[PDB]
């Protein structure tokens, strides 16, 4: 249960439910945290069970990292009648049961939430307060969204929402648009940058870089340890947290002796006596950086949500018209032959009545074929089909000739 | 060079309404270091914005197939010699040694990724040897490889070479375009996409070969066929499928049986085995090579491998849906040029060289054309005085014509000089001709 | 390769109603259709 050394304070409860102070006040080995134990439950919270070592949306908020929103949570019992659930309602979520609150993260980049009516919980798809009878609910609230959060320093006043095809994406409205309007329910990673706001994104290409900050560092201690804290027998062997601020920099003071692993003696000092703790280098931490615009840059917070968003298939799939006569057929005795304008004719077909007749040259302007059947006798309409090198050129045409003279065709 | 009537739009006074031209065109492509010339006609003495497209080079890619990756190894040997009855050291064990069972006497090694063998040799056994017991001992020796340079070589094959053309798109206000595309392939460039046909021949055959990349260092061609499995003696003995695999010596890394050569002397074991180097192979072979007229080299940008043959391609390039037009160009602009000279040669592939100079008060082109229309001359024209350059092409030994030049203004004259020189064929027909040709060998 | 094509003396080309594609090679074909049951009279053709 290594998991469960939270980096920084490691809180993990909000203000008002603060019936739980004994196991979500600084996460520890030993209890156990409503709101912070369904995050690893296997196969949900897929996102952050990966990132587990980074802070949590209330870890975050109670650092300082993320601010609160304006009305932190408007509760269900005294502000049903306010438009508070306008950004829960977009998102697709799905509560367990004897839950009386839920946070998410709202548009603005602030943690809001949702509570219940005393005595209620909400329903499957926390829209909802239910009551029932004799029903313990739990103390925390249940996290909505699949996200990770991060100490930066890099700046996003300029970073926005940049989604192709996307009229609105959740309660953003991206831009205006008329006609046809796709509307679904979708997956859309999102991050969240220093003086921003939601900055939703087509594509998570993020990666990890490692340091020797203290948020890196994972440092227990036993219990009943000799010269430790808590040094009294014990009938059970657990671990304890340790605060890595107390042992001491490389060439520096401090007031515990502390040991560790590689990275811990390069980055501290470890010492030749008895020691107070053991201080090993986390699974994954770090500094996680997001690819928006191709640029990287340091989000505060990473995650994904389900949200409804208008997406416009086409505005027209293909335009198909052309009624071109840029060309100059007349018959001859020689032969019937058209002259095109511009676009050249490799081969081409003459039907008249039935029979037609083929002719094939190399591209060329005009072409000349030979009569169908007695149609150069008989006059009339003949109908041609050629294969013209451009495009938006009608291949139909029909040719009015007079009856013609053989004479003159086989004169020798 | 080339109308869009049936997609011209109006391109009021100052302002642009384009309505974003739709209609394709269809104009072939110039060859190597020619341009393709577009005509986009407005009102006179204003507009006339000419989209041009450089034909850059012409260049037979390699289409790469299987792969892998190998370098430089030398193995390393424990042993550990125990009497007979001693451990596992009976006879039946001995001869049935599995090679990649490990011995409980090298257990320090534990579990290791590292390419590995075991084998158990019979010595002698008897009061001389050092053993009370007159059964033969048992020699149990653990082998790992291990890499030598910290660099890597990745070998693969071209399956089959396909015609590439690299165009450079100069755009309307502004040439900051270059794309690079092959045969029946579109590029969505900007105001629509770029199409190419080149119909005459997508591929150029096959090979028998294999090519050596060193990364940040080169390639290499090296005689041998490329094969998928390892043999001894050649290329390839040892080869894995990543370089930090052969940096690392990985067992993922697959090698021919019976590479290493034991030497279980009384006094003490030699494990030795002779390799190919590939570095060496790589050095011998660099890629100027010319094999039966084929002279392979490295593509520009180094980022493959060429193949200079004997050969000709006709490519007919399309563009569709091209708008790029804006407002400010309503403007007129006056120019000054001045005829320079005249080389080259007529009736040629390589074409005839014009430059001019060009004295103007800004930003412009140039529209020089002929009394009958066919030949078409287009040059930048910049503040101050610039001395610009293009390729046209002839079919006469003395060139002495008048061209109606204007840079958006008044009509002008300018009367171009020169001669043009004789390309010897030592073998003539008919003529020359004036497609695209690929780069030839001269043994070709 | 928009259809008005020849090759080897084919001359493949779209069918009236562009329902499918034709092939127009030299040749000829001998037709007998038959007719049956063929009953078609009514009774105000007896005027002349
Ligand atoms: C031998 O007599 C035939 C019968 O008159 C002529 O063949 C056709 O005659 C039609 C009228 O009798 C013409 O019809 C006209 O066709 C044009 C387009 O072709 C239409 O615009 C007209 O509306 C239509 N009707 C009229 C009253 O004009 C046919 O065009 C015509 N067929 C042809 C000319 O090929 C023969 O012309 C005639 N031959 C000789 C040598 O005298
Ligand atoms: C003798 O000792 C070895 C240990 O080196 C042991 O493996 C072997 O089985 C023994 N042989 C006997 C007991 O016959
Ligand atoms: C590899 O070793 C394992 C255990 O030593 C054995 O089960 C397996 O058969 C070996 N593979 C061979 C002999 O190909």
């Amino acid at each position: 249960p290594h998991l469960r050394n939270r980096p920084g304070k490691g809180h993990n409860y909000i203000d008002g439910m603060t019936q739980e102070d004994a196991t979500c006040k600084p996460v520890t080995y030993a209890g156990a945290c409503s709101s912070f134990d369904v995050l690893l439950e296997k196969g949900k919270f897929p996102l952050f069970q990966s990132y587990a070592h980074h802070r949590t949306l209330l870890e975050a908020v109670h650092d300082t990292i993320i601010a609160k929103a304006d009305p932190p949570s408007c509760d269900l019992q005294s502000a049903h009648g306010n438009p508070c659930m306008k950004e829960k309602l977009v998102m697709k979520t799905h509560c367990p049961n004897d839950y009386q609150s839920a946070h998410y993260l709202n548009n603005d980049g602030k943690m809001a939430s949702v509570k219940c009516p005393p005595k209620y919980e909400l329903t499957e798809d926390c829209n909802f307060c239910r009551q029932m009878t004799g029903a313990s609910l739990k103390k925390g609230s249940y996290p909505l969204q699949d996200l990770f959060c991060q100490s930066s320093e890099d700046d996003g006043s300029k970073l926005k929402t940049k989604m192709k095809g996307v009229c609105e994406v959740g309660v953003q409205a991206l831009k205006k648009c008329d006609g046809q309007l796709s509307t679904a329910h979708e997956v859309v990673p999102f991050a969240v940058f220093k003086n921003s706001k939601k900055v939703y994104l087509d594509k998570l290409d993020l990666k990890t870089e490692e340091n020797l900050l203290p948020d890196s560092f994972v440092c227990f201690e036993h219990k009943g340890q000799y010269k430790g804290t808590m040094d009294s027998g014990q009938t059970k062997r657990e671990l304890k947290s340790f605060d890595i601020s107390q042992c001491p920099k490389i060439g520096g003071h401090g007031s515990k002796k502390c040991t560790g692993d590689a990275a811990f003696c390069s980055a501290y000092e470890c010492t030749a006596q008895y020691a107070n703790a053991y201080c090993s280098h986390a699974n994954g931490s770090g500094i996680v950086q997001i690819q928006v615009s191709g640029v990287w840059k340091k989000p505060l917070c990473v995650g994904y949500e389900r949200v409804v968003v208008k997406r416009e298939l086409s505005a027209k799939p293909i335009q198909r018209v052309e009624p071109c006569t840029t060309c100059i057929t007349k018959c001859e005795p020689h032969g019937l032959v058209v002259r095109s304008t511009g676009f050249k004719i490799s081969s081409a077909v003459a039907c008249a009545s039935g029979v037609c007749v083929t002719g094939s040259q190399s591209p060329s302007t005009e072409i000349t074929l030979k009569y169908p059947g007695i149609s150069q006798s008989s006059g009339g309409d003949i109908g041609v089909h050629m294969a013209h090198d451009d495009q938006s050129v009608s291949s139909k045409i029909v040719a009015h000739c007079p009856p013609q003279d053989p004479c003159l065709v086989h004169g020798c | 060079c080339s109308e869009l009537i049936q997609a011209s739009s109006r391109i009021t006074e100052g302002v642009n309404t384009k309505c974003r031209l739709s209609g394709t065109a269809l104009i072939r492509a110039g060859s190597v270091g020619a341009e393709a010339c577009l005509m986009l006609k407005g009102v006179k003495e204003d507009q006339t914005k000419f989209l041009k497209i450089k034909t850059v080079s012409s260049e037979l890619s390699c289409r790469e197939g299987q792969s892998y990756w190998t370098g430089s190894f030398s193995p390393k040997c424990l042993s550990s010699r125990r009497c007979h009855l001693v451990g596992e050291c009976h006879v039946n064990r001995c001869l049935s040694w599995r090679d990649n069972e490990t011995s409980a006497e090298f257990s320090f090694v534990g579990e290791s990724t590292t390419m590995r063998e075991n084998k158990c040799f019979e010595q002698c056994g008897g009061w001389g040897c050092g053993c009370f017991n007159v059964n033969p001992s048992c020699l149990f020796v653990h082998t790992y490889l291990q890499s030598v340079r910290k660099e890597a070589l990745r070998v693969f094959n071209c399956i089959d070479w396909v015609h590439k053309l690299t165009l450079e798109i100069t755009d309307f206000d502004g040439s900051v375009s270059t794309i690079d595309l092959g045969a029946s392939s579109s590029r969505f460039t900007n105001w629509g996409s770029v199409s190419l046909s080149l119909d005459a021949e997508g591929i150029s055959g096959s090979n028998s070969f294999s090519f050596i990349e060193s990364p940040g260092k080169g390639y290499a061609i090296v005689d041998e066929p490329f094969s998928e499995i390892p043999r001894q003696g050649f290329l390839g003995e040892i080869r894995c499928n990543s370089e930090s695999s052969v940096l690392s010596a990985h067992e993922s890394c697959l090698r021919a049986p019976n590479l290493i050569s034991y030497k279980p002397m009384i006094d003490q074991l030699e494990c030795t085995t002779n390799l190919i180097d590939p570095f060496v192979v790589f050095e011998r072979g660099s890629l100027p090579q010319t094999r039966n007229d084929k002279t392979f080299a490295a593509s520009k940008g180094n980022r493959g491998v060429q193949a200079f043959s004997k050969g000709s391609v006709q490519a007919d390039l399309t563009l569709m849906f091209d708008n790029f037009e804006v407002d400010f160009v309503g403007a007129a602009v006056s120019c000054d040029a001045a005829f320079l000279n005249l080389t080259g040669c007529y009736s040629c592939n390589a074409g005839a060289r014009v430059c001019l100079s060009i004295t103007s008060t800004g930003t412009g082109s140039l529209s020089a054309h002929n009394k009958d229309g066919s030949l078409h001359i287009v040059l930048p024209s910049e503040n101050g005085t610039k001395d610009q350059c293009q390729i046209l092409h002839f079919t006469v030994p003395e060139v002495e014509e008048e061209f109606m030049y204007s840079c958006d203004g008044d009509e002008r004259p300018l009367l171009v000089k020169g001669t043009l020189i004789a390309i010897d064929p030592f073998d003539d027909r008919r003529e020359a001709g004036g497609e695209s040709t690929v780069v030839n060998p001269k043994s070709g």
